[PDB]
């Protein structure tokens, strides 16, 4: 415990940006968390960003609008961050802060942990290669998951990225080849139409008494937007590693977050990398998406989904580029295929999904997945290559076997990947969609399944 | 006769290489020379020290030399412990000319806790107030220092000078 | 920009502190 | 002797009453006692980066000066072992601890203290040789694949005065001692070496011998040699980290460290669980390749400044085993990762940024890391060869081969693995160029070649030159069409397109196709352009007659033929051995000729 | 067979004309010692106090 | 003679990167030498940057490593630095500071000769006009060299620039109407093979005798390649300019040294230049470069051959545009040349030499030198014109004589520019080779060539 009085201090030596400087702090600690009171009252909270000598630089997380230098009382905590823990946050609602906004009481801790984790030593972990049938022949079939995996979707802006993962949340479970995950949703910088959304489809398509919500809204504070994945991140790891339960974790516009971390970052004159954004972007998200995987000797697991939107429908953009350094894989949702009234509007070629090798196979799903799917991805590449050149020279000028690439191209668009907001596809009948999507083709063309795969699945 | 050319290629080599080892031989020896040359000087400077007579003027012009490069109020003097009654008398003798030529006081001490090593040829060593900033006014010093830029002298006197440098500037 | 902003950022530092 | 803490921000720390402290020294920061390194000086403070993470360290902390630079511990006990940075044995922590973190500040010795070795001297020193630095006087068996041999330390010399008898010793016993100048030094097992300080040789000579991976490509077209120098280049997704751990167990070397700097962490425990069931065969007795392979782990969420003590402490370990006459390969995952570290670092100093933002010095440190590979003469009385390659993967922001590390590595390395995101798109692996990769030791390796194998030099230089046409046929395909075209140029599109989907291709997950030895990639070649030299002689010869042998009829005649050359690619080298495949690529050619003799 | 005659012999004659140069050095060097040896002990012995000339009395 | 004794000071005041600050300097001297002692007892040097009252900035050409600011002892040696210099430096290796590195005593020194130089009179000086025949088509008769020339080999990575530059050292002479050079060599920031490479094809062609070598590896300190240059040419002075003798220079990696320089520049808090090089750096440069010609009075001569890598290949980096505005001409290393099996790959359209003009001709070369060469660059640029649009729009669209130049394109890389790593071609050579592919164009397409020159020359 900390059993001595808390020192207040009147001392501002200067408000600018964001940032309070205070003086004459004794023993000023690094990262301490302050609570001012205002001069008309209202009270705010910030965290120590540098200390030297007797001078701390606070940052507010609700900005500096009102604050002056002679009645502004700040009154420093004595500790880092924490935030209290529970199971009951399990069918709550929260702000980006960490507050009920449900009408309820506060939180009866069960415990205060520090917000900033603790990396686990990567010797005690394990390989995630339980694969979760999320009922999507796109996801599944070609971009499988596994149940401990990281794997966002990189969407665009009017794109309906929502639904899919919403489709994602209410679908999702093992493999059946012969009991539920709790969400934790946090949303950084969202508009109410997406969080009415959200709400309506938890507590009508199953249960909210699993759910735990963390709301920080369009209209909310900027640098409160840098804790919110945190709090939803330690409440995840609380009730995975603690109480051993199987977590899924929906974090909601990184790039609102990307964008609160290059405006705190440029406030205070940082080294910038591309666009501006700080140069220690990929440190700052990777103590965020590594926060997910199972560990040795513990039944849980943390599933992260966060989900993105490229500016300009831009891979190359530094958010997307980052992200796809430091995760599992990415769900690559298409504006082409969206004006096709093509539903779920998934591109499977700029697809991946790194743990997808060591989930499928004999006694996992079946013997013939891996070679199925490669077959698949190479058939469609080269579909879209011929589309590309009938472009230029024509319709009548293809051979026997491009029309046969044609037509492939268009089953498959419209028989594989289109599937319904609300269908839950078994993995084999995604297969048995893809082997009869390959039977369009003599066993010759098909140079990538091996023969004796070939002589078992492709007479049927 | 492409494999003759090939061992001509070695033949090449280790006449090349046996050239080399001759230069390198003859600077070598060459440098073994002024080694001892400057030996040599060593051992006449020791058999100077021992003429107290010409010691005495010696440190007389060492002390003022190295007073004249600190130039500060306070200044240390270290010297060997049978050179003391010697250096005693320089640094009586200095401090007026030393006051003279510069118009401001001086106050030199002569550190008598600590010695200049006994086996060094002669001289002494002079430190400021806190001991930062010191010259090093020895014979083994002042003979490295005066040696080292006579180089071209002293080759052209011992080894004659050079039929091929046409134009000396 | 940035390498003007820190230039100027020194001066700032430099003619305050001295 | 004790100094105190001035400031922190970020991983910086400045510290007062730091009057004789020397720069780059090891230091102890706070109550935790964190570990860092000075690297500035002004006055009686310093400037310090610390390994592990600032947040609640106060003002007044204490600092400690140790009086010694970082340095790593030599001995017995870093094989099949992982590490971080630090060189702290995560598998100790992670059972002293009995907790699934790396508690701040944990102190535990890198090499255990409580096992018992078996050393035997080595049977000519008695007492009164004259020993010197390097020279092996003992051996201590490590495991059944590796010998550790004990060296003096490059820096001592002096007569033995004693040396212990064969027997079973921990690394704390007095296992030499030796009088020089009328002092005498004891010395143990292990020894103690600074990071940043080259271990000496006698010589560096040049690089003779291949260093053969699994691959098809990377083997055939730009191959590496033992000793040399390489960069793997490539966006997201196209397959650097796969390479290189498929170099690392299928390749031939005798040790294997592998520094994961500032990558996934999943990507460790793939390696700790794959490797324990791979084997090799050696007398008959199958060993696990874990028995030679040590790995150095600092993933992407561990501190930021432990990225670059995790390189120095790679390519040190990978030192200390070329001294013993091994050949040791070094990975070292995105590079890029160490200069974004020290980028953050220059920025927490206010220094002025170079280009992009990395400091000035980026290109000095890159070129000094890459300058500590290559084949020796080792220090040391017996004559031994040690070699030490190193692999350097680059992450450029965007898949842009512009970007200031990728530009500073392409002008020192030798080997350039460029990967395309295009072809990793479609699955295409490995995703290598082709077009924009070389190596600078195609002409070393013509001996090698001409000795061993003789009849691949002509097909490489074939292979290239049907790859590099094939190119400028496409960009006029692609305007124009493919019917302004000969049948030469329709012999070798389909040549180049066979080349490409059935050679060059390598699917590395599957039992057949995990590793090719150089035989199956000899065969394979050859079998390929014998088809292009008897398709276009008979599409040659014909031509002005009025038979007209074109590539349509070529195609419909040889439809079985066409398949079966698609399909070697199928014969696994454990199930089917070497006389089977290489009897079958034999019976493939007489099919070939024969089906050429068909139609004519 | 050539190449392992003339290995010798040619390295034996540059070894003679070696010690021819070294002799030509030590005559030359014997003759020469004593006058230089006073100039620098004459250098080393003379002494001249002196201030920089930039000194402000 | 200075016979003061020498002042050292224990007032070290900051260390930072390669610099150290000294305080209470007796008036303290600029461009002096320092002398640092470190607590072990090992020695470093120095050069004194700026003076400023008491202060004193020292850049250490070894490094900053192991220096603390109370027990290192900083030596002052009144003067600057001046490099002892003799006749014995050829058949000697050096490191990039001038100490001896191959086993061998120090210098024994006929002069001391300050490193900056000293300015030539530009009324003393002497154009030059006498060709070297390098014994390279693409130099030789497009390019040609004179001695006393500075003319830079723009090169990039990967390519096969050392090679030119050994095949020029060891096949240039004077032109064959009826000694030979000097060797000075200095390498900055090169890797071991490199020089393994050069000093075997030094004396394995018998030149050995004749070459002074001072050697930076990428594994020395950083801050030598400062002084590198400089050393090598002053000793390249003494003994044109007083043994007179004909002295060639060669500087390999001229963009090493410049990337020292900016790391100099950033660690002193300067205003930055374009990429962050110093404003100096043209000013800087320039010194190095202007050290090359022929005096009057004075039979020796000194030819300067740089060899830059530009980065990106691109020509207007800063260090190639400040190279190119001070240097008379260039030859360039051409990177699609390479990809097609061309040695030397030497692209005559951005290469230029600026004294040919002036070395060629009747009774130098031969009378037909100046037009054979300004008609195959000619045909050269309209051939590339050409064959962009050939392979863009229409191989049949292309007319009767825009077949030609297609033909002479292949024709002149193949035969003219391509050589041999051995081959040694007199002048003579090349303009026949020259005169051979001329005559693929009927002699009404050869505008470019007087009518009394095809005359003579073109009915062969
Ligand atoms: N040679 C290969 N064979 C089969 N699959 C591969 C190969 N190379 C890459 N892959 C697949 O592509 C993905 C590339 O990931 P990775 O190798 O980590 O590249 P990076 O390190 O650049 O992110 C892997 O998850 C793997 O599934």
């Amino acid at each position: 415990y900390l059993s001595q009085p808390r020192l207040t201090y009147k001392t501002v030596s200067g408000v600018n940006g964001p940032l309070v400087i205070l003086d004459h702090v004794k023993f000023p600690r690094y990262a301490e968390i302050v609570h001012l009171t205002l001069p008309d009252g209202t009270k705010r909270s910030g965290q120590v960003l540098e200390v030297s000598g007797s001078k701390a630089v606070v940052q507010v997380f609700e900005g500096t609008s009102g604050i002056d230098a002679k009645k502004t009382s700040c009154e420093f905590t004595g500790d880092i961050l924490r935030t209290p823990v529970s199971e009951d946050m399990l069918g709550r609602v929260f702000n980006g802060s960490g507050k009920p906004i449900d009408r309820g009481p506060v939180v009866l801790a069960e415990d205060f942990l520090d917000i900033m984790g603790q990396p686990i030593n990567p010797q005690c972990r394990i390989y995630p290669e339980e694969m979760i049938q999320t009922g999507i022949s796109a996801i599944d079939g070609m971009n499988s998951i596994a149940r401990g995996q990281k794997i966002p979707i990189f969407s665009a802006a009017g794109l309906p990225h929502n639904e899919i993962a919403a489709q994602i949340c209410r679908q999702a479970g093992l493999v059946k080849k012969s009991e539920n995950f709790a969400i934790v949703f946090a949303a950084m910088g969202v508009n109410m139409e997406t969080a009415r959304f959200f709400k309506s489809d938890f507590e009508e398509n199953g249960s909210m008494d699993n759910v735990c919500l963390f709301l920080n809204l369009a209209n909310d504070p900027t640098i409160e937007r840098i804790i919110t994945p945190r709090l939803a991140l330690t409440t995840a790891e609380f009730l995975a590693y603690q109480c051993e339960k199987h977590v899924l974790v929906i974090l909601t516009d990184m790039s609102s977050y990307a964008e609160a971390l290059r405006e705190v970052s440029a406030a205070r004159e940082e080294v910038p990398g591309r666009r501006g954004f700080p140069g220690y972007m990929y440190t700052d998200l990777a103590t965020i998406y590594e926060r997910a995987g199972r560990v040795e000797g513990r039944n849980g697991s943390i599933t992260q989904i966060p989900i993105l939107t490229m500016p300009n429908d831009d891979i190359t953009h530094p958010i997307p580029d980052l992200t796809g350094y430091i995760t599992e894989g990415q769900i690559y949702v298409d504006r082409q295929l969206h004006n096709r009234q093509i539903y779920p509007p998934i591109n499977v070629l700029p697809s991946l999904s790194r743990l997808m090798k060591s989930a499928i196979g004999e006694g996992m799903t079946r013997k013939d997945h891996a070679d199925v799917s490669n077959q698949l991805y190479a058939c469609y590449a080269i579909g879209k290559d011929v589309q590309a050149m009938k472009a230029v020279v024509g319709e009548e000028a293809l051979t026997s076997d491009d029309l046969l690439y044609l037509e492939f191209l268009q089953k498959f668009e419209r028989n594989f990947i289109a599937q319904g907001p609300y269908e839950n596809r078994t993995v084999f009948e995604t297969l048995d969609i893809g082997w009869q999507l390959l039977r369009i083709f003599p066993k010759e063309m098909l140079k990538r399944i091996p023969q004796s795969t070939l002589s078992e699945f492709y007479p049927r | 006769e492409k494999k003759e050319k090939q061992i001509e290629q070695q033949k090449k080599i280790q006449m090349s290489n046996l050239m080399n080892q001759a230069r390198l031989k003859v600077l070598r020896a060459r440098d073994d020379l002024i080694t001892d040359l400057l030996n040599e000087a060593k051992q006449r400077l020791s058999k100077v020290v021992k003429d107290t007579t010409r010691y005495q003027v010696l440190l007389d012009g060492l002390v003022l030399q190295g007073l004249y490069q600190l130039l500060e109020p306070r200044m240390i003097v270290r010297c060997r412990k049978q050179d003391f009654p010697l250096v005693k008398a320089a640094v009586q003798k200095a401090i007026p000319m030393y006051k003279i030529a510069t118009k401001n006081d001086v106050d030199v001490q002569i550190d008598q806790e600590s010695y200049l090593p006994e086996d060094i040829a002669g001289g002494v060593e002079i430190y400021n107030g806190d001991r930062k900033i010191k010259v090093s006014n020895t014979l083994e010093s002042r003979l490295d220092l005066i040696a080292q830029q006579m180089m071209p002298e002293v080759r052209g006197a011992l080894f004659g000078a050079n039929a091929n440098r046409k134009f000396l500037d | 920009f940035y390498r003007l902003k820190k230039i100027q950022e020194k001066k700032k530092i430099l003619k305050e502190k001295s | 002797t004790f100094g105190y803490v001035h400031g922190v921000s970020g991983p910086v720390v400045t510290a007062c009453d730091m009057a004789g402290a020397a720069m780059y020294e090891l230091v102890r920061v706070g109550h935790s006692e964190l570990v860092g390194e000075i690297i500035r000086l002004e006055g009686d403070m310093a400037t310090i980066q610390v390994y592990e993470e600032t947040s609640g360290v106060s003002v007044g902390d204490p600092v400690l000066r140790t009086g010694k630079p970082l340095s790593v511990e030599l001995g017995p006990g870093i094989m099949g072992a992982i590490f971080d940075g630090i060189q702290r044995p995560l598998s100790d922590i992670s059972s002293q601890t009995q907790s699934i973190y790396i508690p701040r500040g944990v102190n535990v010795s890198a090499l255990s203290r409580d096992i018992k070795w078996d050393f035997t001297p080595c049977k000519n020193l008695r007492v009164g040789s004259h020993i010197t630095g390097g020279d092996i006087y003992g051996i201590v068996s490590e495991n059944s694949l590796i010998k550790h041999k004990i060296m003096l330390p490059p820096r001592n010399r002096g007569t033995v005065t004693y040396i212990a008898p064969p027997g079973n010793y921990d690394t704390s016993d007095v296992v030499l001692e030796l009088e020089f100048e009328g002092v005498k030094e004891k010395f143990t097992m292990v020894q103690v070496w600074p990071v940043r300080q080259v271990r000496p040789v006698t010589e560096k000579l040049p690089a003779n011998h291949p260093l053969l991976t699994g691959q098809r490509v990377l083997d055939a077209l730009f191959p590496c040699v033992q000793g040399g120098t390489t960069a793997i280049p490539g966006a997201f997704g196209c397959g650097k980290t796969v390479i290189s751990q498929s170099l690392s167990k299928y390749s031939n070397s005798d040790v294997i460290i592998y520094v994961g700097c500032g990558e996934r962490g999943n990507e460790m425990s793939e390696v700790l669980r794959d490797f324990p069931e791979l084997t090799m065969e050696v007398d008959g007795k199958v060993e696990s390749i874990m028995k030679r392979t040590a790995l150095v782990a600092n993933t992407s969420n561990m501190p930021v400044a432990a990225r670059e003590a995790s390189i120095y402490t790679g390519i040190t370990l990978s030192e200390y085993f070329r001294d013993m006459g091994y050949h040791v390969s070094m990975m070292a995952d995105s590079t890029s990762r160490w200069a974004e570290a020290l980028r953050e670092i220059s920025g927490r100093l206010a220094e002025m940024p170079a280009d992009s933002g990395y400091p000035a010095y980026l290109g000095a440190r890159l070129a000094s890391f890459y300058e500590r590979a290559g084949r020796v003469k080792c220090l040391g009385n017996p004559e031994r060869e040690g070699s030490v390659s190193i692999v350097g993967a680059v992450s450029p922001p965007g898949g842009d081969f512009s970007d200031p590390v990728t530009s500073a590595t392409l002008g020192i390395v030798q080997v350039f693995w460029g990967l395309d995101k295009k072809l990793a798109q479609r699955k295409h692996f490995p995703s290598v160029n082709w077009l924009i990769s070389y190596s600078k030791y195609m002409r070393a390796l013509d001996e090698y070649y001409d000795k061993h194998f003789t009849e691949f030099v002509p097909l490489r230089t074939k292979a290239k030159e049907i790859l590099q046409e094939e190119e400028d046929l496409a960009e006029i395909v692609q305007l124009v069409g493919k019917a302004s075209l000969a049948e030469t140029d329709k012999i070798t599109l389909e040549v180049a397109k066979l080349i490409k989907d059935d050679f060059l291709q390598q699917n590395g997950y599957t039992p057949y196709d995990r590793f090719c030895p150089f035989y199956k990639t000899v065969g394979m070649l050859s079998n390929m352009i014998a088809f292009y030299d008897m398709a276009r002689r008979a599409v040659e010869t014909t031509a002005q007659s009025d038979n007209k042998i074109t590539w349509s009829i070529i195609r419909e005649h040889m439809g079985d033929i066409l398949y079966k050359l698609s399909s070697m690619k199928f014969k696994d080298p454990l199930k089917d051995g070497e006389a089977k495949i290489k009897s079958d690529y034999a019976q493939l050619l007489e099919d070939m000729q024969n089906a050429f003799r068909s139609l004519e | 067979a050539a190449a392992l005659g003339s290995r010798g012999s040619c390295s034996t004659e540059v070894e003679k004309e070696t010690q021819e140069k070294m002799t030509i050095l030590q005559t030359y060097f014997r003759q020469n010692r004593d006058e230089v040896l006073d100039n620098l002990l004459a250098f080393v012995c003379d002494i001249r106090p002196e201030i920089h000339e930039n000194y402000r009395i």
